[PDB]
C-alpha cells in the first residue's frame, strides 16, 4: 500500500478544480495535501521539499504543465518525482510530449474518481511503492 | 441499473452540475445531474453557436448565465417528470 | 447648475405627493442618480429657484408637453385592435458594453462559455469587440473568433437572458464602484512620499515581485524622466515654471535631463541657467526635492488639460 | 414666489419627468 | 420626420379608441411597425404636433377621403347582387422574394423540391431568379432549369399555401433579423485593432481554415490595398487627407502604394512630399497606424457617400 | 390647440388609415 502521509501538491488554475482535486484524495485516504495556483507557485512550493506526489494541470497561467514538468526533470533533486498531468483536451501531440518529458500519468477532464484512485494505483505500482 | 450510493458516487464525473429536487409527497431527496458536455451543448445552442467547436471542460465553476440555463432545463425536466 | 440639480430642485419644490408621481415615470437609474443627488441638497438659493423654475417652463414649451405614457397607450390600443422597453433596454446595454475599458470587460466575461462570449461581441462596437479579443489568451480568444465567423443568430429569450444577467453583474459592479486599487494608485501615494521611503518601498516590491514594482514604476511620474517628453511639451512647461525653481530643481537633475531642458530654453535664457547653476552654491536636497515635486504638479496640471503628453 | 409655483405644480407627472430627463441628458 | 413617425404622432394625438379603430384597417406589418416606432416616443413638440396635424389635413383632402371598405363593400354587393386581398398577399409576397440578396434566397430554398424551387422562379424576376439560379449545384440548378422550361402551372390553391409557407419563414427571420455574423462583421473587428492582434488573429484563423481568413481578408481593408483603387478614387482621397497626415502614414507605407499616392498628386506636391519623405526622421508606428487608421476612415466615408470605389 | 384637434378626431378611421399608408410609403 501507498504511504498514507505521501504529500500531495496540486496545481491549477482554478480554485474549486483544486478543491475538488484536494476532496477525491482525501477520500482515498491522503490528507497532506497542498495546492498550487500556477507554475511559478509550485516551483517555488517544491523548492521547500517534502513533496512526493504531484497533480498538475496542463495549462496554466505564466506556466503550463509540460514547462513546469520539463523543470521538475531537469532538478536532481526532483527528477524522480512522480507527477500527475490533468488536462481537458487530450491532443496526441501533447501527450506524446508530455510522455517524451517523463510524466507518470495522463487524466483528461471530466473524470470520475475511480479513473483518477486506478491511475495512482498504477503510478505507485510503476514505482513500487 | 441499482447500485450503493456509494458505487453511484465513486462513477459521476466532477466536477458535474448536481441540482436536489423532492418528490412529494414521498419522503427523501431526490437528484438530477447534469453533465457538463450536455451544458455546454445547451448554451451553444441557446446561444447560436454552430457546434463545430466542442468546448472542453476545464473544470471551472458555472457562470450565472450557464446557471439559468441549467436552470430552464431542470424546470423543463422537472415538467416532464411530473406529467 | 447641472441637469440633475435642476431636476432635484424641481422635485424638491413641487411637493412630496408630485415628486412621487413623477418618479413613477423614470427609470431605475435615473431615479437612484436622483435620490442621490437629492440626498446631499443643503440649501437652495433664491437664484437657484427662479432660475430653475423659468428654465423647466421654457423646456415645457421646448417639447410643449404632451406624449402620453407610450407603453400604457400603445398596450391599450393593441388590446383594443387586436421589444417595447424591453428591446430598448437591451440596446441600453449593447451600449453599456462599449463605454467600458476593454480591460473591465474582458476580465467580465473571460470565464464565460467562448460561444456566449461570441455572443456578447456580435452585438458590440467593432472597436471594443477587437480590443477585447486581444487582451484574451490565444486559444480561447481564436475559439470565440471561429465561433464568430460561424454565428448563427439568437433566440430572443436567450438575448435578453444573457442581458439581464449582465444587468444585474453591471448592477453589482456600480454598487461596488470599485476605489482604484491598481498600480496606478499606488504611484500616485509613492510619488508624494519622500525619496527615501519611495526608494525603499518600490525596491521592497521588487524583492516581492518585480513584475509589479515595474508596473508601479511604468504608473509613476517621479521626475528625471521629463527627458522622454517631447520638446513641445517641455517648451510649454518652461512657461509656467519660476527661473529660479527651475535652476533648484535642475540642480540635482542629472545632465540628460538638464540638457533636455537647456536645449528647449531661448539661448540666452539657456546661458543665463547654466551660468547660475555654475555660480550657485550647494543646495539641500529636500528643497531640490520639493521643487521638482512642484515642477511635477505642474506637469501633471499641464497634462489634464491636454496642454502636455506624458 | 409668484403664481408660477402653483402653474408648475398643475403640471403633468410626464411632463416633468421628459425634462428631468433631458436635462440630465444634457449634462 | 418620417411618415411614421408623423403616424405615430398622429395616433398618439386622436386617443386610444380612434388609434385602435385605425388600427383595424392597416396590414399587420403596418400595425407592427407603428407600435415599435410608438414605443420609442419620448416627447412630440408644438410644432411636430402643429405640423402632423397640418399635413395630415392636406393628406385627407388630397385623396378627399372616400375609400370605402373595399372588402366587405365588395362582398356585400356580391351577396345581395349574386384573389381579392389574397391575390395582393401573394403578388406582394412576389415582391418580397425579389428584394433580397440571391445568396439569402438561394439558402432559403435550397433544400426545398426543385419542382417547388421552379415554381417560385417562375413567378419571380428574371434577375433575381437569374442569381439565385447560380448560386446553386450544377446538378440541381439544371434541374430546376429543366422543370421551369417544363413549367405546367400551378392551382391557386397550392400557390396560396406555398405563399403562406414563405410569408411564415419571412416572418420568423424577420423577428430573427440575424444580425451581421459573417466575415464582414469581423473584418470591421479586425480592421480596428491593433496591428500585432490583428495579425495574430488573422494568422491564427488561417491555421485553423485558410478559406475563413482569406474570406474575412477579402472583406477587410486593412491599408497597403488602395493601390488597387482606382486612379481618380485616390484623387478624390487626397482632396480630404492632411498633407501631414498623408506624409507620417506613407511612412510606413510600401514603395508601390507610395508611387501611387505620389503619381495621383501635383508634381510640385509629389516633389514636397518626398522631400519630405527623404528628410522627416524615424516616426513611431503607433503614429504611423494611426495615421493609416484615419486615411481609412476617410475612404470608408467616401465610399458610403459613392464618392470613392473600393 | 385650436378646433383642428376636434376636427381631425371626427375623421373617419379608414382615412387615418390611408394617410398613414401613404405616408409609411413616401418613407
Amino acid at each position: 500500500m501507498a504511504d498514507k502521509e505521501l504529500k500531495f501538491l496540486v496545481v491549477d488554475k482554478f480554485s474549486t478544480m483544486r478543491r475538488i482535486v484536494r476532496n477525491l484524495l482525501k477520500e482515498l485516504g491522503f490528507n497532506n495535501v497542498e495546492e498550487a495556483e500556477d507554475g511559478v507557485d509550485a516551483l517555488n512550493k517544491l523548492q521547500a521539499g517534502g513533496f512526493g506526489f504531484i497533480i498538475s494541470d496542463w495549462n496554466m497561467p505564466n506556466m503550463d504543465g509540460l514547462e513546469l514538468l520539463k523543470t521538475i526533470r531537469a532538478d536532481s533533486a526532483m527528477s524522480a518525482l512522480p507527477v500527475l498531468m490533468v488536462t481537458a483536451e487530450a491532443k496526441k501531440e501533447n501527450i506524446i510530449a508530455a510522455a517524451q518529458a517523463g510524466a507518470s500519468g495522463w487524466v483528461v477532464k471530466p473524470f470520475t474518481a475511480a479513473t483518477l484512485e486506478e491511475k495512482l494505483n498504477k503510478i505507485f505500482e510503476k514505482l513500487g511503492m | 441499473r441499482i447500485q450503493p450510493y456509494h458505487e453511484f458516487a465513486r462513477n459521476l464525473p466532477v466536477p458535474t452540475n448536481l441540482n436536489l429536487i423532492h418528490l412529494k409527497p414521498l419522503r427523501g431527496t431526490g437528484l438530477v445531474v447534469f453533465s457538463p458536455s450536455l451544458v455546454f451543448i445547451a448554451v451553444d445552442n441557446l446561444f447560436g453557436g454552430d457546434g463545430r467547436f466542442p468546448t472542453k471542460v476545464e473544470g471551472r465553476e458555472f457562470t450565472h448565465t450557464e446557471q439559468r440555463v441549467i436552470n430552464r432545463m431542470l424546470k423543463l425536466a422537472l415538467e416532464g417528470y411530473s406529467d | 447648475l447641472s441637469g440633475t440639480d435642476k431636476s432635484v430642485i424641481l422635485l424638491m419644490t413641487i411637493g412630496e405627493d408630485r415628486a412621487a408621481e413623477v418618479f413613477k415615470h423614470l427609470s431605475t437609474r435615473e431615479v437612484q442618480a436622483l435620490s442621490t443627488a437629492m440626498a446631499n441638497v443643503r440649501q437652495i438659493s433664491n437664484k437657484q429657484l427662479t432660475d430653475v423654475l423659468s428654465e423647466f417652463e421654457q423646456e415645457a414649451e421646448q417639447f410643449a408637453a404632451l406624449n402620453i405614457n407610450a407603453n400604457e397607450y400603445l398596450r391599450s390600443v393593441l388590446v383594443k385592435a387586436l421589444d417595447i422597453l424591453e428591446t430598448r433596454d437591451t440596446t441600453s446595454g449593447i451600449e453599456t458594453l462599449n463605454f467600458m475599458e476593454p480591460q473591465s470587460a474582458a476580465d467580465l466575461i473571460r470565464d464565460e462559455h467562448p460561444q456566449i462570449i461570441a455572443t456578447i461581441l456580435v452585438h458590440l462596437k467593432r472597436s471594443q469587440a477587437a480590443d477585447i479579443l486581444a487582451l484574451f489568451d490565444e486559444r480561447l480568444r481564436h475559439d470565440v473568433m471561429l465561433r464568430i465567423a460561424t454565428f448563427g443568430g439568437v433566440q430572443p429569450a436567450a438575448l435578453a437572458e444573457l442581458t439581464e444577467v449582465l444587468n444585474g453583474l453591471l448592477d453589482g459592479q456600480n454598487l461596488k464602484r470599485s476605489k482604484m486599487g491598481g498600480v496606478r494608485t499606488a504611484a500616485e501615494i509613492i510619488n508624494l512620499m519622500k525619496t527615501q521611503q519611495e526608494e525603499a518601498v518600490i525596491t521592497a516590491v521588487r524583492e516581492f515581485d518585480g513584475e509589479l514594482a515595474q508596473k508601479i514604476i511604468d504608473e509613476m511620474f517621479l521626475f528625471e524622466n521629463l527627458v522622454d517628453v517631447d520638446d513641445r511639451s517641455i517648451q510649454r512647461l518652461l512657461q509656467e515654471v519660476d527661473s529660479e525653481s527651475l535652476l533648484i530643481a535642475l540642480k540635482g537633475a542629472e545632465p540628460p535631463l538638464r540638457e533636455k531642458f537647456l536645449r528647449n530654453m531661448s539661448q540666452r535664457a539657456a546661458d543665463i541657467l547654466r551660468d547660475d547653476l555654475a555660480n550657485r552654491g550647494p543646495v539641500r536636497l529636500s528643497q531640490v526635492e520639493n521643487e521638482q515635486k512642484a515642477i511635477l504638479l505642474i506637469v501633471r496640471r499641464l497634462a489634464e488639460t491636454g496642454e502636455m503628453v506624458i | 414666489m409668484s403664481q408660477r409655483i402653483r402653474e408648475m405644480s398643475d403640471n403633468d407627472p410626464r411632463v416633468v419627468a421628459l425634462v428631468i430627463r433631458q436635462w440630465m441628458s444634457n449634462d
